[PDB]
């Protein structure tokens, strides 16, 4: 029918006029403010605060729960549905890590779809602009399919090392940084093999079969170190903090800052090549965002806790130390790969000064941060040490 | 050929499953008993960005209508008092269930080896992440432009005080996440989901319609469109171990442990919710639930999971059984111990009644004559020193809490199920209400320890754990939670702490 | 056949416009038919429902075959008629600069339209008169817009009041 | 220092002044008695990408709104028949106000020569396009979700059937793209949108509200939005001119033929609109018109405009003399001519009489009596063979169109203006209805040769037109058009034929 | 008030009960699409063309047109307030044209608010990213700042001679198409112009004043040609089509693609520009985006008009001819950038290659749609003149 045969409170005649009368003169309690009880960041409560903060069910023996009382359900063995012993970490309050740039679900998601939607409208643009014309063909078939493709297993890699972290995570702020670190790294991965795909259809013999790079990446030489650092990043650590830290302060910082940044992002241009450089200007926006987050959460948060600051930033530099080593390994092996290069695309003077750039970043923005004394000339000197 | 070109998600997704490789150390950091096929694939080709956008578009619809249209029409007031209160509970209690099924997907994300199944249970966890901020919102928006926004503005903590939250914490919480993953996925997924979750929050959307409430229907029903995913995560959970011999040992009894945990909070739970929290009915529960347990997933959907070796729980007919009466029982629970809520409640109005004696036969003579003693003695005014858990102590009717599912009952007064089991054990009482409950906790004592509220409330005068709790609104006086839903007469901290009422533990009575 | 859209006068004025196979003679049908059935000062209204959609359907065959018949440079230079049009423009917009009041000034620019409209001479010259003669005609009509008494007025527009009530 | 670092629009637009250079050729196009200053700036500093970015924000609410909540709530039936008559005619013919306005804008965009006056008018040339498509879809959205589709379907095509339409080209098209650059600007932003589209609009979704349209309020009030940048522009185009010596001799005559243009229009047809247009009343239009016209602009926006020369419209006096009774004249005219419509009209209703004789003294004993009897002759009853028209035939009523502002008018009938001036030249006849158009015709004769319906209909019978035309639902045979707004007994185009009513032009009588 | 004074008709029991009763038992007509007579492009009409076709009240006296009769008010003189006479071009429809990418206001402010929102997000990553750090001071300073910037009015210009069309189109989707093509001109315009802003900030003594760019722009000897032929575009054509047409399928086509495409784009990367690249990224995707809604205009509706398809492309041959030479001088004049570059940056053979990329793009895209008979040797042979 034009009117339909189920009848609505809000605009039946009949229902609402019972509803009105049923309704008081005025808000039972003047406060509309949800999440009011929550302890602003900022100047004033944020949306973003007040839809996630205290979400989780976590009761007060779980550093900053409101709830009591043990979990209804627990493992067999009796773990915990969530607990401190999952972390080495210690705080005054689990909920106090804020997300600097308030990324609930739905900026999230909206901001990623902007992205996939001029990602398309760029690609259209590219093709029927016919730019694939002056691409040089060796670094095209060679370096973009093999040793960039072998590259999304790295970032795959780095994206999985987060599943234990999205179960185990001990608060809500906290949970969903993390996922949201995860799934950005996934993203990298699709959009490398995007990239092959695309290529493939604009270019004959083009295989977007990942054959090639994954061989690359699983019995290569160029990549061993990496994935071995990547393999245990994922799978060796059960501490959903150790591998948040590691992946985010350590190795991405230094193996994965450098392959972007130092290697592909630096050259691909010189190829002509804005391809490529197209997709990782998208997994440095998302680095920049990340690196934002990690950093109020191990720094702001836990590394500066008012508690635990010198018990934290000591399981932080012991984990700094036991992973900086397999990250050095990761840069050398990688170091391999500009022997491949023609003969006059970059020299070891370029080389030197772009490692000196991730090391000195990597200083600035997370080894200071923890009082982590790292020697700059000395860890260049180990990775440079690796140029075949 | 310079022919505008592009490529989609399935393109990509089409290389999906070879992302992952094989190494000595890849397999799932949780215990199981079951093994998922490395080589599972997924029903949706989706990639990350696509994701976004799917979900990107239904957002800006839903917002759009809130932020615009519905706020310009007061569709956040024009609600009928009882809804307004309902849905302080139907939100947030829903919430903590989207909130720990991001951590239970991310639990199965890392169970799967095949790279496509992991990135099925990653859509969901980015998906639970979406449901628990849209739940979230709609206790915002009601908080921010409702009739009275006391609880929908503080819940995360004012729930604590509250024994309803504890069995809510049982099936959408732990239930989700502790434990075998599989039987996790059983208790999120194929049970919790494909037989309540899905078919709840339509109907939600459909009782919120018809009390005023535009809200709920716009965000719930949103939250629906990304349910077939999940569904489909369910099933393939499954196919995934259907080959795993330990399949054919421990699958269906997973099931069962994982059916009888969610119903036996929903069936009484939910028809409590729908028929109490309302004004303007929809369909009688009775009706509802047998649709839902026996037709539809007892039925249609555990009959396709029938090739993998899945068979109706055995504990379905004892379920059917006990939920007749279930809701009915636990409303006198739930309003005797109305101080204990962020809610306000209501007693059924003349209309009503005829409606539930209508529907149920026998209602009245029962439950209607209760209400109508309690009302005429002065349960809603606050100078009657009358709150009906005075009635419970009186009349010799223990309230005991299920020390498994943590859902209340009494047996002496109840019209449905009457059984009860208390055991001794290391220097600890224990009280259960089914055979099923009963046989988890002495085949798992160490999974079932939580304390109830008699047990943390004894020797507690009730005031005091209010104020403690913070179950105040802002003049710091009046409680939260009210007898009744009208807007003069509310109850104050002072009205409470005259009672002079003070928690004991039932089952110390058997000492 | 009497129709808004499609009637027997438009039916025959389509046949007659078939028939101009040249430009010239086109050329002066168009302009002859502007000077008999367009503006106020035309020389008959017996055409006023049909004369926009005639002219027109006249203006399309002109237009086709001046592009047949012109060069390159003559076909965005010159008139049908086979005139310089930056010629044309600047004289009439001398004349127009010349004016003595607004009387003589609307003239210039109506017949200005008669015979000089597209497809008779290039668009970009045309267009760029009607900047010109427009902003003359303007400047000496606004000027003292409302002195004149509608009485006086009438008269030196030259109507003949049939019906006057109030 | 590596700190996250960007630019914003301001930033940018900070430059945006310097962008245009010198060239002996750089002058605008159009005609003009005015000389845009070089240096003029603009009120808000907007780029392209930041435009796009604040438009697009609204559509989201907006689409999102009209997608979701209010088509679940079946928002485009819910309204009173009447209104959605009115705004089939109200939508479309703001449309081509919206449409027209975009070629306004960019022919002023073409006269500024200073970049930042330039990029003001682009700025209006954009919203125009998204207004015009704004006005477009309540169109669609009624034709696809209400209760009578026929004209909100075709009126871009129906509508040329009808006299009203013809007025409304003249305020809303060719006013504001035919003539002086700054005559225009003055049609369309310092007297159209200042004066009375801007109040317009939000009048509409009042009137729209109180008839249960909540869709032109979702979408008027988004584009009400954009209305400050464009009173902007208009009063920026006045400051733009004061230092030229032009300014002062024609500035106040283009200003008082414009607003008369405007006023002529608008005055009768938007309180037609409204008062008979609607079941629940929102305020009588003659309280309405004098707070816009005299206070609101005739007095405070006029006003500030006093220090650039600008002065109060001389023709304000008679505009507000003739406004009183003008809409009641003109709805009789509107009825009587019913069958040349493209939307359904309906006789005032006891109730309604005695709003307009409470708020209009003398209003039944004149337009009452006359639509009693028209009701008595039959006029909504398909077999009467009966059409107000005839009426007026038989009665010796003569109705004219004003050659200038096509407005249609009786002035043996009308309570208000009664005047007509018919003169004779060059072999045609005119008929002037005010003695502000008079004048216009006279000084610019050849601006104003638009055929009037009689002129163009002379002789043909009133099926043949309307069927020609199309103004047929789609079964091909009953009218769109309607005397009344009931949903039985609809006229077809076979009850128009035996009417055998031959259109003849009323002037030819005058010898 | 909580309830409020308004009373609303939808919600109102009293006045709902009034609106339901004299409501009909369904639609009075079946016929629920609006535009159902417009004759569809595609399989099924759509909401571009409903909401579009037809919004623009022409007569038939113009082609196409629906309605009937003169204009109400027309200039003083005459003139239509849209008539035949302000194009050479004709048509048996006006209303023809679809721009194939189907776009009306909604869908194009968002696509380029995704785009606004992404770039601000770019360069919060890429500032943050430190990226500049590698790009060559002399191309930054020097190509960047004067050369790229000067082309900013070279945009600016092209936008400023849609104006006119704005006024006069004689269709709205001519109307919509144009002002959408103009409105991406001014955009790039003003990213050139952001570009200069942003190394403003990122770079101590960047100047981002105009008056640099701007003096190269009005004095300079490079874009000498290139200034003339937009001076002229702009003000001395009166023809909308012609504008239109000349703007977008020979100068732009020839002299815009090949700096843009063939010089920046190809050259930055080189100098370790990846910024510049990002903005001529959407330049391109604008130029690809407008091209297709110009060729559906000139060569689908008009060039291939049923009854004038010979009689328009006589004029548009015409056109060519009138703009190519002028367009050449552009590119010719803009061949003496090329000394300006340091020594080993390109070669007589690459910039060669270069412009023959751009002359067979046109001919293909372009010329060849309407018989042009171009000589591609010829054409650029003119060019390399200006090679000193
Ligand atoms: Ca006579
Ligand atoms: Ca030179
Ligand atoms: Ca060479
Ligand atoms: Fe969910
Ligand atoms: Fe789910
Ligand atoms: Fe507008
Ligand atoms: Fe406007």
């Amino acid at each position: 029918s034009m009117l339909g045969e189920r009848r609505r409170g809000l605009t039946d005649p009949e229902m609402a006029a019972v509803i009105l009368k049923a309704l008081p003169e005025a808000p039972l309690d003047g406060n509309n403010k949800m999440g009011y009880f929550v302890t602003p960041r900022w100047k004033r409560l944020t949306e973003y605060e007040a839809l996630t903060v205290y979400a989780q069910p976590n009761a007060d023996w779980i550093a900053g729960g409101l709830d009591w009382g043990d979990w209804t359900q627990k493992f067999h063995g009796g773990r915990p549905s969530w607990g401190n012993e999952t972390t080495e970490l210690r705080t005054v309050d689990w909920f106090k890590h804020r997300d600097p740039l308030r990324r609930w679900h739905a900026p999230y998601v909206k901001d990623k779809a902007e992205e996939w939607r001029y990602t398309d409208r760029f690609l259209q643009g590219y093709s029927a602009d016919g730019q694939i014309r002056a691409m040089n063909p060796t670094w095209r078939d060679e370096f973009i399919n093999r040793y960039w493709g072998a590259f999304l297993f790295n970032e795959y890699g780095l994206f999985n090392a987060h599943s234990q972290g999205a179960r185990e995570a001990l608060s809500d702020v906290t949970r969903v940084s993390l996922a949201f670190w995860g799934f950005d790294k996934i993203d990298i991965a699709q959009m490398i093999q995007l990239e092959r795909g695309f290529l493939a259809k604009i270019v004959p013999g083009f295989d977007e079969s990942t054959a090639v790079p994954k061989a690359e990446w699983t019995n290569g030489e160029v990549y061993k170190s990496a994935r071995l650092a990547v393999e245990g990043l994922w799978q060796e650590v059960f501490d959903w903090n150790e591998s948040a830290f590691s992946v985010h302060a350590v190795y991405d910082a230094l193996f994965g800052q450098f392959v972007r940044r130092e290697f592909f992002q630096r050259l691909a241009p010189r190829f002509g090549d804005n391809l490529t450089p197209f997709f990782i200007n998208q997994a440095q926006t998302y680095f920049q965002i990340a690196k934002q987050g990690v950093q109020d959460l191990y720094y702001n948060c836990l590394g500066d806790d008012p508690e635990f600051s010198d018990y934290n930033r000591t399981v932080m530099r012991n984990w700094t130390g036991k992973w900086l080593e397999p990250t050095i390994a990761a840069l050398r092996d990688f170091m391999g790969l500009f022997a491949k290069l023609p003969a006059g695309t970059t020299d070891k003077e370029e080389i030197t000064a772009s490692l000196y750039r991730v090391v000195d970043d990597w200083i600035e923005d997370y080894a200071s941060r923890i009082d982590f004394k790292a020697d700059r000339d000395q860890i260049v000197k180990a990775v440079l040490a690796g140029l075949k | 050929n310079r022919a505008p070109t592009s490529v989609n998600a399935q393109e990509v997704h089409r290389w999906l499953q070879s992302f992952n490789w094989d190494f000595k150390n890849n397999r799932t950091k949780y215990a199981t008993k079951y093994k998922m096929a490395n080589e599972t694939k997924e029903q949706f080709k989706l990639i990350a960005k696509e994701y976004a956008r799917m979900e990107a578009v239904k957002d800006e619809r839903q917002f759009g209508s809130l932020q615009d249209a519905l706020t310009r029409l007061n569709a956040g007031v024009r609600v009928h008092p009882k809804w307004n209160e309902t849905m302080k509970v139907v939100s947030n209690f829903l919430e903590v269930g989207e909130y720990n099924a991001i951590a239970a997907t991310g639990m199965l994300w890392d169970s799967a080896q095949a790279a496509e199944q992991k990135n099925g249970y990653l859509a969901q966890v980015l998906d639970e992440i979406r449901h628990t901020h849209q739940c979230a919102y709609v206790n915002y928006y009601f908080a921010k432009n409702g009739q009275d926004p006391a609880g929908h503005n503080d819940a995360r903590r004012t729930r604590t005080i509250g024994p309803l939250w504890k069995g809510m914490k049982r099936v959408f919480s732990d239930g989700f996440i502790s434990g075998d993953a599989v039987e996790c996925s059983l208790n999120l997924q194929l049970v919790g989901e494909a037989c309540f979750t899905n078919p709840l929050i339509v109907a939600v959307t459909e009782w919120a319609a018809a009390n005023g409430d535009e809200i709920t229907p716009t965000v719930f029903l949103s939250i629906e469109t990304d349910e077939l995913r999940h569904m489909a995560n369910g099933y393939q959970t499954v196919v995934s171990i259907a080959n795993d011999p330990a399949s054919a040992k421990y699958l269906n009894t997973d099931l069962n442990n994982a059916f009888w945990t969610q119903q036996k909070y929903f069936t009484p739970v939910l028809g409590m919710l729908f028929e109490y929290g309302s004004k303007f009915k929809v369909e009688p529960w009775v009706k509802t639930w047998d649709r839902w347990v026996y037709e539809d997933w007892g039925g249609i959907w555990i009959g396709r999971l029938g090739k993998y070796g899945v068979e109706s729980p055995r504990s379905l007919k004892d379920a059917k059984q006990d939920a007749y009466w279930a809701h009915h029982d636990l409303y006198l629970l739930a309003y005797a111990l109305w101080p204990t809520g962020f809610f306000r409640l209501a007693l059924p109005d003349q209309e009503e009644m005829e409606w539930f004696e209508a529907n149920y036969p026998g209602w009245y003579d029962h439950y209607g004559k209760i209400y109508e003693e309690w009302r005429a003695r002065g349960c809603e005014d606050p100078s009657s020193g009358f709150i009906p858990l005075m009635w419970f102590i009186e009349n010799n009717h223990p309230i005991y809490i299920d020390r498994v599912s943590q859902v209340p009952f009494c047996p002496s007064l109840a019209k449905g199920a009457s059984t009860l089991r208390v055991h001794e054990y290391n220097g600890e009482m224990h009280t259960f209400s089914d055979q099923w409950g009963e046989r988890m906790w002495l085949a798992e004592p160490e999974r079932y320890e939580c304390q109830n509220i008699f047990e943390q409330y004894e020797g507690r005068e009730l005031s005091e754990v209010i104020a403690e709790l913070h179950g105040l609104r802002s003049d710091g006086k009046t409680l939260i939670a009210q007898p009744h839903v009208r807007g003069d007469k509310l109850w104050t901290l002072d009205d409470i702490k005259r009672l002079n009422c003070v928690f004991k533990n039932p089952v110390k009575a058997f000492n | 056949k009497l129709g808004i859209h499609s009637n027997d006068t438009r039916d025959a004025w389509v046949n007659k416009i078939a028939q101009l196979n040249t430009l010239e003679k086109a050329a002066e049908m168009l302009k002859q038919f502007r000077m008999d059935h367009t503006t106020p000062f035309r020389n008959s209204y017996e055409l006023d429902n049909d004369y926009l959609w005639i002219e027109a359907k006249l203006e399309e065959k002109v237009a086709v075959l001046k592009a047949r018949a012109f060069n390159e440079v003559d076909f965005r230079h010159k008139t049908a008629f086979g005139e310089d049009a930056k010629s044309v423009l600047d004289g009439t917009v001398a004349k127009m600069n010349a004016a003595k009041d607004k009387w003589e000034a609307e003239k210039i620019h109506i017949g200005f339209r008669q015979a000089y409209k597209p497809p008779i001479m290039p668009v970009n010259y045309f267009l760029d008169g009607e900047r010109q003669l427009g902003t003359r005609l303007m400047e000496l009509r606004n000027l003292n817009y409302y002195d004149t008494p509608l009485e006086e007025l009438r008269k030196q527009r030259g109507v003949r009041v049939v019906h006057l009530q109030s």
